[PDB]
């Protein structure tokens, strides 16, 4: 990983119109796609389930066709609301008449490492110091590399977790303020911790379903069923918060700058949405955009097992559980917002957190 | 390295080398192997099989942008 | 834990009734609802109402109206003042400890009463 | 409004299942207490626990329905007392008692 | 909060004769921030110029227009029987009222 | 490019209507389904927006908090539900799809429905 | 496949396992 | 439909008469192909 200054050379930079974006995007489609080929795929355990209540989570009771095909075995597994749909008592998994869920493997980890980018030959990589560099326009002095730093590929909704952050200032950015359909990126050049759990002491119980094919499902929580919780520190945020207010201020014509929920839509966009240790996290982000001294900001969070993220029709994953409690220890350095329209008047501006469009996580 | 330098005041020990130095990724090294030869190839269709900086029996047009040498280098 | 409360006792019809209650060789206040309660000669226990450190407060759906609660006064205290009070409706008043037991993050909902854990010593009012 | 019989009669030795039935009971936890005559209530069933609901000595209860029945294994003399359950409501806007039962020992 | 007004006037013509038609914009933008509408007495409006100079498939030739910064403008040489109806200009997210011709 | 609207009625005050934009011979999930109020015999007005693959939507300073607009993928078939209606909401109702659906990235409004002239 | 006449064409009834897999 | 097979003691294990296919519960079998031919062939590098 090589780095050399280029003095005295301006080039006009694009965050928007790039195609490392393009390409890290399908390059994370085909290595899921491929990780997830010699795994186990759920289709046998579409049948109806006998659920009854354990709170949001059901004691699933269910009949199988188990390692000798002529023999049917009745088995138990806890599923939580929203990893099943009715159709009385009978469900059955979410996505099942739509899509074939693909378990995710275990024994083969999905941490986002530290993923570098070296050009090939004949090309070449070139990386813009400047460090009020909002994203677009000229840059003061650049380096030519071979190999990028190390680009986790995190995967967030409301929030960028575990980025690279600002060497000196806030950095917003966006391809037209003014034009409302385009999210606003923001850089917090101060991280700002958070501390999130599964506080649930899980047994994992593992289902036999075919040869060598294996089923790992939740079964008897010990102790008390707890609300998985996403702590953020009211010290440091709302001082990040004032901070990124006072620079939105600059930004347009002079008006208010304060912030609002999200608006309706899909628990994968209404919620700041992440996945810690393969366990899916949907935690609501209300208590953060809605308006000052030290404490804790708890915020409630929903765990989801049957997760389809980067939406291909046909195809969804069973994350799989994990036996005691978990924690999730990250960096908040980012922020994914947009505005809100019309002719409101009274001169101000309500930003709402956004989500979807995956792209904007590695645009940053 | 020379990249905001006059033409005034290196070709071949730090740019040149850096030509050749799954599916995809062979994908686009064929596709420099072919960037290479459709390089080298012009160079010797234009007598510079071996040579970097070559003077051609081309004289230089009045139409293309006519500067003077203190302009240019 | 003990709670011992104060009061005129002899409580005449059209009048406002007040009972302060101190609590004596608790930890931790906070984390109990202080609660009041009667029972007339005869009848069952009636819920007045409860109060918490917090601040959050509920009384009864068909008392409130003439019952109000007191706050904490260094010492740990709480009282009941209950206007319009008539000689029909007498009893025996108790101070009560709604204990709680909290399992998880107190912010998100996280704790069930442990119930009227500790009771006072009562007094007779009229 | 709860409501329980007004007396339950049982010889020394055996047990009595005083029963306590209505609406909020399906959803919340039943508390119980014991009051003698004169002496202050004093806490018999409680809620040591978010899902086990368990107990520890000669007392008991017992969920089913709209309707959670006291149970008292091994009654003696000194039992003789009042009963009173509590629930707390759909919500938690106010607590409330029962109408109190009164178990005697033939 | 950007404020496109427009200018007053019924235009009382004749089929054959030609119109100027103008809108105005509260902030310096470029041209591709703007476009232009027909608004038909009781159907579905469609869209000429999006862009401020580029034409829409299916429209004939006769509409034309230019702008940048403020003062954007379009202009018919032929006003057949059809195009005697209301005129729009959209921003990014507010339409304008509409300059009338008769 | 199909949209098929439905019908409209006069919704007393506190009612609720539910008007669809029911798309067909697209790729329904790579194209916005932006709603337009037009005001009788007046200017028009930017409902919001709703990206259909995620749910994503954006409603104006104006409604915000009386309007709320769902969409279905599997039929293809975009929502929009509007509560606590007063009779000062007497106007007509489009849908248009656009903001890059055509060349230009701006928002450029092509194709309509068939319009709803709920009262 | 139980089949009868609707010619070239028949009425074909069958059983199937659907997106419910204990279900017929 | 009911069918029968010799299988060798060394290709079943019990689960009495009731038997199952050895390595059913832990692998895929896969039925080598008959009409190609699995002979080793003279192999040059
Ligand atoms: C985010 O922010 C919050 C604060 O906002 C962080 O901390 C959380 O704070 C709350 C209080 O606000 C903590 O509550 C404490 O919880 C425990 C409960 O003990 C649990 O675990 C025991 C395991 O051994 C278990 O025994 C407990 O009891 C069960 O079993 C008994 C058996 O009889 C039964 O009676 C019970 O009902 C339960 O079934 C229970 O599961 C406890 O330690 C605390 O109360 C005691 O402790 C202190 C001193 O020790 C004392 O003051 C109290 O009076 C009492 O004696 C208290 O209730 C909560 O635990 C914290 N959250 C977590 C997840 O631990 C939170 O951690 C932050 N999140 C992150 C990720 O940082
Ligand atoms: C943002 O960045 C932070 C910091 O990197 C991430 O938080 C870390 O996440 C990793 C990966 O999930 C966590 O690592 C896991 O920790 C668990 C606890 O390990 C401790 O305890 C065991 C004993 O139980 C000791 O052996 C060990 O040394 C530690 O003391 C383990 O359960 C995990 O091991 C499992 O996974 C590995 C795969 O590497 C397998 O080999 C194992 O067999 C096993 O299945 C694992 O090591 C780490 O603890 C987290 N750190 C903190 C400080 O919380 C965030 O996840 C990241 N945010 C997002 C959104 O991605
Ligand atoms: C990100 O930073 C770039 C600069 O690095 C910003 O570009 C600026 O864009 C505005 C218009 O959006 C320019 O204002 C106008 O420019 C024209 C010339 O193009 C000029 O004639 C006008 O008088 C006016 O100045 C501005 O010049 C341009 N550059 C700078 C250095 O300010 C871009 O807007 C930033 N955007 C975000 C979203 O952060
Ligand atoms: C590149 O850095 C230079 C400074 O080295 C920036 O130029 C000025 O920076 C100051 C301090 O932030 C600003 O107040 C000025 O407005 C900047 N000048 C101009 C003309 O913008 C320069 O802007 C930086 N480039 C980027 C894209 O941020
Ligand atoms: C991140 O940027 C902010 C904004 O510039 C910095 O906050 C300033 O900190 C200095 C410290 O000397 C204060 O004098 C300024 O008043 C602060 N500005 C504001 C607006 O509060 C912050 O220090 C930067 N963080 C890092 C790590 O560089
Ligand atoms: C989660 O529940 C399991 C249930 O087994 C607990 O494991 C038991 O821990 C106790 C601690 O006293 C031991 O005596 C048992 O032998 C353990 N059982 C097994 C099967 O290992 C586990 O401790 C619980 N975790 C937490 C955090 O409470
Ligand atoms: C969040 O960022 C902070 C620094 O801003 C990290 O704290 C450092 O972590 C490294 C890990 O190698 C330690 O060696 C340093 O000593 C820590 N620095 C300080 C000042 O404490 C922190 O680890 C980051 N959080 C996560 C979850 O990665
Ligand atoms: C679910 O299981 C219970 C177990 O008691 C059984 O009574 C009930 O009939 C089952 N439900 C269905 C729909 O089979
Ligand atoms: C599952 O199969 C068993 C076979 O013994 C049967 O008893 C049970 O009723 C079936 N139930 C469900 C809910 O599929
Ligand atoms: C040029 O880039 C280098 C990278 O090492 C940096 O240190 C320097 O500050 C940059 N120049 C300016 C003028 O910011
Ligand atoms: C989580 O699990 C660890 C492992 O035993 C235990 O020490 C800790 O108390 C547990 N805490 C919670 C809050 O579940
Ligand atoms: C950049 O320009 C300055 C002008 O003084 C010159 O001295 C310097 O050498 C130039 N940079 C390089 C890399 O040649
Ligand atoms: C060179 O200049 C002459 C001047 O007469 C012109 O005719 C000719 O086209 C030019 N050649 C090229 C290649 O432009
Ligand atoms: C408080 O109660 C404890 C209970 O163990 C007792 O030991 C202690 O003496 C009491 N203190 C006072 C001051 O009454
Ligand atoms: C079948 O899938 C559709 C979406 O295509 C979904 O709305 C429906 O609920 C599913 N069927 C059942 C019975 O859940
Ligand atoms: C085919 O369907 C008819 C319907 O009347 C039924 O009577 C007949 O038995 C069926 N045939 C078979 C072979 O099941
Ligand atoms: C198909 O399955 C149904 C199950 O209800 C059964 O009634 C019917 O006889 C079966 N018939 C055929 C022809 O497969
Ligand atoms: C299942 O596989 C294990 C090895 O994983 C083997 O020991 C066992 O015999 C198999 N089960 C049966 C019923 O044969």
């Amino acid at each position: 990983p090589q780095e050399m200054v280029l003095e005295n050379v301006t080039e006009n930079f694009n965050m928007w119109k790039n195609n490392m974006v393009d390409q890290m995007h399908e390059d994370i489609i085909s290595l899921w796609d491929q990780s997830l080929k010699p795994c186990v795929q759920l289709t046998p355990l579409c049948v109806t389930l006998n659920c009854t209540d354990v709170t949001g989570i059901k004691n699933c009771s269910f009949n199988i066709t188990t390692e000798v095909r002529d023999k049917k075995k009745k088995v138990h597994a806890l599923f939580y609301r929203l990893d099943i749909v009715p159709i009385s008592t009978e469900y059955i998994l979410i996505n099942c008449n739509t899509s074939v869920i693909t378990q995710i493997c275990p024994k083969v980890s999905f941490d986002p490492i530290p993923i570098h980018y070296c050009a090939p030959a004949g090309y070449a990589i070139l990386k813009c110091n400047n460090k009020t560099f909002n994203g677009t326009g000229p840059c003061n002095n650049v380096s030519t590399i071979q190999c990028t730093h190390g680009i986790k590929p995190v995967v967030s909704t409301q929030l960028l977790l575990n980025g690279s952050l600002a060497e000196e200032d806030i950095i917003i950015s966006s391809e037209n303020m003014m034009d409302n359909t385009k999210t606003i990126i923001v850089h917090f050049n101060e991280s700002v911790g958070i501390e999130c759990t599964r506080p649930n002491n899980n047994t994992v119980e593992s289902i036999r379903i075919g040869p060598g094919q294996t089923f790992y499902v939740t079964g008897e929580i010990i102790g008390d069923i707890r609300q998985a919780h996403c702590n953020i520190s009211k010290g440091n945020w709302s001082k990040t918060l004032q901070r990124v207010k006072e620079k939105l201020k600059k930004y347009y014509h002079n008006k208010t700058i304060k912030f609002e929920p999200s608006s309706g839509g899909d628990l994968e966009i209404t919620t700041h949405s992440f996945n810690c240790r393969g366990e899916f996290f949907y935690c609501y982000t209300s208590g953060l955009f809605n308006e000052g001294t030290n404490g804790t900001i708890t915020l409630p969070c929903r765990i989801k097992q049957i997760v389809n993220m980067w939406q291909k029709v046909g195809r969804a994953m069973y994350a799989p559980p994990i036996a005691g409690n978990i924690t999730c220890s990250s960096n908040i350095t980012g922020l994914l917002l947009t505005r809100d329209g019309g002719r409101g008047t009274n001169g101000t501006e309500t930003f709402r957190p956004a989500g979807g469009n995956m792209k904007d996580n590695w645009r940053s | 390295g020379a990249a905001g330098s006059t033409m005034g005041a290196v070709q071949t020990r730090q740019l040149l080398s850096g030509f050749v130095q799954g599916i995809k990724q062979l994908q686009t090294r064929v596709l420099a192997i072919e960037r290479y030869l459709e390089v080298q190839q012009f160079l010797g269709l234009w007598g510079c099989s071996g040579k970097a900086i070559c003077c051609t029996a081309v004289p230089w047009n009045t139409t293309w942008s006519n500067k003077s040498e203190q302009e240019i280098w | 834990v003990q709670l011992r409360e104060s009061g005129p006792g002899l409580v005449k019809p059209s009048e406002t009734l007040s009972l302060s209650c101190t609590v004596s060789n608790d930890s931790r206040p906070s984390d109990h609802s202080w609660t009041w309660v009667r029972q007339s000669p005869g009848k069952a226990l009636e819920w007045i109402g409860d109060i918490h450190y917090n601040g959050a407060t509920t009384y009864n759906p068909s008392l409130r109206s003439r019952v109000r609660i007191e706050l904490d006064q260094s010492i740990p205290r709480f009282s009941l003042k209950m206007t319009s009070m008539t000689a029909a409706d007498t009893g025996m008043y108790y101070c009560a400890r709604n204990a709680i037991r909290i399992y998880g993050v107190v912010a998100l909902g996280e704790w069930f009463h442990y119930g009227m854990d500790v009771w006072g010593q009562g007094t007779a009012v009229t | 409004e709860l409501t329980q019989p007004p007396s339950v009669s049982v010889s020394p030795g055996q047990t009595a299942r005083i029963t306590c039935s209505g609406a909020p009971l399906t959803s919340r936890f039943t508390y119980w207490y014991r009051q003698k005559p004169g002496q202050a209530p004093v806490l018999i069933i409680s809620r040591s626990s978010q899902r086990s609901s368990g107990w520890s000595g000669r007392f008991s209860a017992s969920w089913s329905g709209t309707t959670v029945t006291l149970t008292i294994r091994g009654v003696q003399a000194d039992d003789e007392a009042d009963y009173y359950c509590q629930s707390s409501d759909t919500s938690d806007s106010y607590k409330m008692f029962g109408g109190g039962t009164k178990l005697t020992v033939l | 909060e950007i404020v496109l007004t427009q200018s007053p006037g019924t235009l009382s013509l004749s089929p054959g004769e030609g119109a100027t038609l103008s809108c105005r914009t509260s902030q310096s933008l470029s041209s591709s921030s703007l476009a232009w509408y027909q608004q038909k007495p009781g159907l579905a409006p469609r869209l000429l110029i999006y862009g401020a100079s580029i034409r829409a498939t299916g429209i004939p030739d006769r509409f034309s227009g230019s702008g940048s910064g403020t003062d954007f403008t379009l202009t018919i040489s032929r006003l057949e029987p059809e195009d005697f109806a209301v005129y729009y200009c959209q921003q990014y997210e507010f339409f304008g009222a509409g300059t009338r011709v008769e | 490019v199909q949209l098929v609207q439905s019908g409209a009625e006069l919704k007393k005050p506190g009612a609720s209507v539910k008007v669809s934009c029911k798309a067909s011979g697209y790729t329904f999930t790579d194209s916005y389904m932006h709603w337009v109020r037009q005001a009788p015999g007046q200017g028009l007005e930017w409902m919001g927006w709703i990206n259909p693959n995620y749910g994503a939507t954006n409603y104006a300073h104006k409604f915000q908090g009386r309007v709320t607009m769902t969409r279905d993928t599997s039929i293809t078939t975009a929502y929009m539900e509007l509560n606590r209606l007063r009779s000062d909401d007497t106007a007509v109702y489009y849908c248009a799809r656009g903001n890059f659906l055509r060349v230009d990235y701006t928002w450029d409004f092509q194709h309509w429905g068939q319009g709803t002239l709920v009262t």
